[PDB]
RNA sequence: CAGAGGUGAAAUUCUUAGACCGCACCAAGACGAACUACAGCGAAGGCAUUCUUCAAGGAUACCUUCCUCAAUCAAGAACCAAAGUGUGGAGAUCGAAGAUGAUUAGAAACCAUUGUAGUCCACACUGCAAACGAUGACACCCAUGAAUUGGGGAUAUCUU
């Protein structure tokens, strides 16, 4: 019913934005301009405890929910953009980034090009904490 | 009792007055840039198992075209460097060993 | 329309031919922000801080 | 080795490497040249020297001679 | 000899109006009675007549500017900006 | 500046005259060799002096300072708007 | 349901590229006084240069190009060049420690308007027989190098149209000329243009847009299945 | 389109009146990552984007000039991180005081969400620091091996 008018074997590309912090994981599929979104599932929509929203298992479940529904749209290939929190906070990606990308590949989607798009300042504002840091 | 000849940093007596501080990569404490422990790391996005799953499903990445990596310059305060095992306390004789290149 | 953007002005006409009604008290002025050639209008910052 | 070094009669190899004010008796480093009218030019000139055109260019060290005029070092 | 220690021209007020208000008014009082340099001609002969009005003893020229000083600091910036924009 | 160096040579070796009225007198005669005008000169007075120089074909130099600077550059303690050098001694200009 | 009211479009690139109809997108169908063409105009699409010039080799795989929609023709979206940039991984892998990094910014205007900003970068290298621990550069040579780059870019790009200027940047012609003429000043390990952005555009001209697109391949999105 | 944030775990807090997330923009105020080093400049305090501009400072080169004009100091003078004070601006970020969640026997603290004065600029004060090399200034002699920054002298490599 839906999907572009193409042959049954052609590839139609989307872009999936994977945001993985230490508190959650986002799996978000848009078109190649970013102005239109197809689906968006987060790790917090799959688990019941706050401490599991960033686990690799929750990211795996979110990705499968994305594939199981975007197949109706007619999208079957994805370019990948991954990011950490960035800015003045940490630049190391969260635990769920690895598991989310692998789940999409094993679910049937083709994988295009991969890039890291973490925000990087050329010079920054001051970050939270004192000059002594977080004393835990 | 003076423990180190360079006092734990890289500022000789008649070279500079002040070096601008930076925020610790982990806790955020301010440390002079010449004192903090710096490391340049190059990490792969995916481990060996995940990489082969992604590569087979890609018309782009394969034997000829490698996958991209992450590049980071990390600077730590002394407490965070010790707690993360980046450096460890050493016996008095061995404290003067220095390395100039990644080993 | 003939004054470059970013200029300092005084004795500004609110309406054409009014002979000057804005920025007249001692030490005051207005700042030109931008022009719109399609609409034929100009944006100003007033001494009070408002934009007109 | 095997040669005893006398302080008051240093060897030519040793004395040749010293700074001009660190020799046993200090002395100059510069000299005079003539170029070809014929004029005399200082080896470390810093002003402008004219023939009719400029003959040398000032430099942080020795002056730079123009190409197209022969030069010869004068004795003493 | 010197006739006062701290308050030069404010000594006409006696002990009345308070130390800080007297101090703030002294700086502007001194400025409005001094002689300022005249770019026309070459003399220090600019005197204020009324608020914002200055007249040169030598040039006999009248200039409009400044309540208590011949030229305000904000005016100097504006002249440079206008000159730069004209040269574009 | 190069002009200031020459003025000092003239001030000690040559002959000169200070003031607009005396400078014009030298221009009416033929003794003037160079006329220097400060940038702080009334516009109508400058135009009259320049007209005299054009008629008599006298070189004219526009000084980069005001009449205060021109007087200081001559070693004087007063202001001069116009300078005229009748004799140049041991100087290029 | 969302996709009960969406319609598919095609995004076509100017004639300088081999792959004309890259990417597809969706938009709401016209309802009432809200016109789809008004929303569509002005969107920016990003693609990888190796996919556009599929005949290109390996250096094109590290650059991405952006296009902005200017007009809607049936189910086709006609675009104009917007910007170009090196990928983050490629750029971050070029820095080494004991050398010096040199950066310049150049702003030029083409014949038909279209002001743009250039952002060049370069690195020093040791000589073949060098033994020193570093290859830092003198500041006087860095300034001289920056001046020569600015002069060559302004002179070259101010005499051409926007279409030809893109071809110079895309097909790796301008950078090679810069490297050849800048090595005599200072031995360079690498010189790249890392980011081009269009800052100001002229007034819209329908005929100018059509002359830049040649023959437009026909879209089949509006037909029956 | 239903959650997001935050933690060891949570809760104060935001959200179908559309939060979080995605793309291109607009405004304002700070700051100049990677390159950045037992490297450079400065009397000390201090000083990292580019172009234009103003006055300086040190080193080197010299068969230029001069001829004891010097070293170090009570009295006296100038400069001096941060916090603090006064009067005008500015107010993004962070954040003494204060507020609200937790933790705890208690917690006024450490942790979380916020937030006033401040943090930035101009002019005027203040004159204190682990203001440290915990090492006063000027001058002489003094063993060895690799380096490094700037200038100069003498004699196989690359680009043009
Ligand atoms: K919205
Ligand atoms: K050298
Ligand atoms: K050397
Ligand atoms: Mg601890
Ligand atoms: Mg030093
Ligand atoms: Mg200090
Ligand atoms: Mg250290
Ligand atoms: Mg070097
Ligand atoms: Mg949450
Ligand atoms: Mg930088
Ligand atoms: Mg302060
Ligand atoms: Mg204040
Ligand atoms: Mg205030
Ligand atoms: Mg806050
Ligand atoms: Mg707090
Ligand atoms: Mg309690
Ligand atoms: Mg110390
Ligand atoms: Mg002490
Ligand atoms: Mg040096
Ligand atoms: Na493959
Ligand atoms: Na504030
Ligand atoms: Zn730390
Ligand atoms: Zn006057």
């Amino acid at each position: 019913a839906y999907g572009p008018n193409v042959k049954k074997g052609d590839l139609v590309y989307g872009v999936v934005h994977i945001f993985a912090s230490f508190n959650d994981t986002f799996v978000h599929v848009t078109d190649m301009s970013g102005r239109e979104t197809y689906v968006k599932v987060t790790g917090g929509m799959k688990v019941k405890a706050d401490r599991d929203e960033s686990s690799p298992y929750a990211a795996m479940m979110a990705a499968q929910d994305v594939v199981a529904r975007c197949k109706e749209c007619g999208i079957n290939a994805l370019h990948v953009k991954m990011r950490a929190v960035g800015g003045v906070r940490t630049k190391s990606p969260g635990p769920g980034a690895q598991a989310a990308l692998r789940a999409l590949a094993r679910a049937g989607m083709k994988i295009g090009r991969i890039e890291d798009v973490t925000p990087i300042p050329t010079d920054s504002t001051r970050r939270k904490g004192s000059r002594r840091g977080r004393r835990l | 009792t003076t423990k180190r000849r360079n006092h734990g940093r890289s500022k000789p007596a008649h070279s500079r007055g002040r070096v601008k501080p930076i925020h610790c990569f982990n806790c955020g404490r301010l440390t002079p840039k010449d004192k903090a422990v710096g490391r340049f790391v190059v990490r792969r996005m995916l481990d060996a198992a995940s990489a082969r799953d992604v590569a087979e499903a890609s018309p782009v990445y394969g034997a000829n075209f490698p996958m991209p990596r992450l590049y980071m310059k990390q600077r730590f305060c002394i407490a965070c460097a010790i707690h993360s095992r980046t450096v460890r306390a050493r016996p008095v004789g061995n404290r003067k060993i220095r390395y100039t290149k990644k080993v | 329309g003939q004054i470059t953007e970013g200029c300092i002005v005084c004795n500004v006409e609110a309406k054409p031919g009014d002979r000057g009604t804005l920025a007249r008290a001692s030490g005051d002025y207005c700042i030109i922000i931008s022009h719109n050639h399609e609409t034929g209008r100009t944006r100003l910052k007033l001494p009070s801080g408002q934009k007109k | 080795g095997f040669f005893d070094a006398d302080l008051s009669y240093p060897t030519v190899r040793t004395e040749r490497m010293k700074h001009k004010r660190r020799r046993l008796v200090q002395g100059p480093n510069s000299y005079f040249m003539d170029v070809s009218q014929v004029t005399v030019v200082y080896s470390h000139a810093t002003t402008s020297v004219e023939c009719s055109k400029k003959l040398c260019r000032p430099t942080g060290g020795k002056a730079l001679l123009v190409e197209g005029c022969g030069y010869r070092r004068k004795p003493d | 000899a010197k006739r006062t220690v701290k308050m030069g021209v404010m000594g006409r007020y006696g002990t009345r109006y308070g130390a800080n208000p007297r101090k703030r008014a002294k700086k502007l009082e001194v400025s409005q009675h001094a002689k300022h340099f005249c770019s026309f001609c070459g003399k220090f002969a600019f005197r204020r007549k009324a608020v914002g009005i200055w007249r040169c003893d030598g040039c006999s020229k009248t200039v409009a500017g400044g309540a208590y000083t011949l030229s305000t600091p904000n005016n100097s910036t504006v002249r440079s900006t206008v000159r730069r924009l004209r040269e574009l | 500046d190069t002009i200031n160096a020459k003025l000092q040579l003239v001030m000690k070796s040559g002959k000169y005259v200070l003031g607009t009225q005396q400078a014009l007198t030298t221009l009416r005669q033929g003794r003037s060799k160079l006329v220097v005008i400060a940038n702080n000169c009334p516009p109508i007075r400058r135009a009259e002096v320049e007209y005299y120089c054009t008629l008599s074909k006298t070189p004219i130099h526009h000084y980069s300072g005001n009449n205060l600077d021109l007087g200081t550059a001559c070693g004087k303690h007063f202001r001069t708007c116009v300078l005229s050098v009748t004799n140049v001694g041991d100087s290029d200009i | 349901e969302t996709m009960a009211r969406k319609e598919w479009y095609d995004v076509v690139a100017p004639a300088n590229f081999e792959k004309r109809q890259f990417a597809k997108t969706i938009c709401n169908k016209t309802q009432g006084t809200r016109i789809a063409a008004d929303v569509l105009r002005g969107r920016v699409f990003e693609a990888n240069l190796a996919d556009l010039n599929q005949s290109a080799g390996e250096e094109e795989a590290y650059r991405k190009v952006r296009f902005t929609v200017q007009e809607v023709q049936g189910r086709n979206l006609l675009t104009q060049f917007h910007s170009m940039e090196v990928t983050t991984d490629k750029m971050a892998s070029l820095l080494r420690k004991w050398c010096t990094t040199m950066e310049t910014t150049v702003e030029v205007k083409t014949a038909d308007g279209y002001t743009m900003r250039l952002f060049v970068v370069a690195f020093t290298k040791p000589q073949a027989n060098q033994q020193s621990r570093n290859c830092y550069a003198k500041q006087r040579l860095v300034k001289w190098l920056r001046m020569r780059i600015t002069k060559m870019i302004k002179r070259r790009l101010s005499k051409v149209q926007i279409k030809e200027a893109v071809s110079l940047l895309t097909r790796n012609v301008l950078s090679d000329a810069l490297v050849r003429r800048c090595n005599p000043i200072l031995p360079l390990r690498e010189l790249r243009i890392r980011k081009v952005r269009v800052v100001r555009t002229p007034k819209f001209d329908a005929q100018a847009l059509l002359s830049a697109h040649g023959t437009i391949p026909a879209s089949v999105e509006a037909d029956q299945r």
